[PDB]
């Protein structure tokens, strides 16, 4: 039985991993493009101007 | 470095002005100096 909770200690590891992973690709989904690749955006149409 | 430059071609086109053939032949300067550096300043903005 004791075994049998240290496996569950391995498992909680694993999910925190994956659980960062997570949030981490989330974040870096939502938050799409960052200010100065805007303003790269901006000086492209602006020399286009 | 492109430290606004198109001031330093306007420095030559402000300086081509006058006629410089004398004697009898009188004028022989270019006139479009102005807008030919106007022009190339707004290349060298793009380029920037």
């Amino acid at each position: 039985i004791e075994e049998i909770d240290a496996e569950k200690t391995v498992l909680e590891k694993s999910k925190a991993g994956a659980k960062s992973r997570f949030d981490n690709y989330s974040k870096l989904y939502d938050e799409d493009v960052n200010a100065g690749e805007r303003q790269a955006l901006d000086m492209r149409i602006a020399s286009q101007s | 470095i492109t430290s606004g430059l198109k001031g330093l071609h306007m420095a030559a086109a402000a300086l081509e002005m006058v006629p410089n053939i004398y004697g009898f032949a009188v004028g022989g300067t270019r006139y479009g100096a102005i807008a030919n550096a106007i022009a190339i300043g707004g290349g060298i903005a793009a380029e920037g």
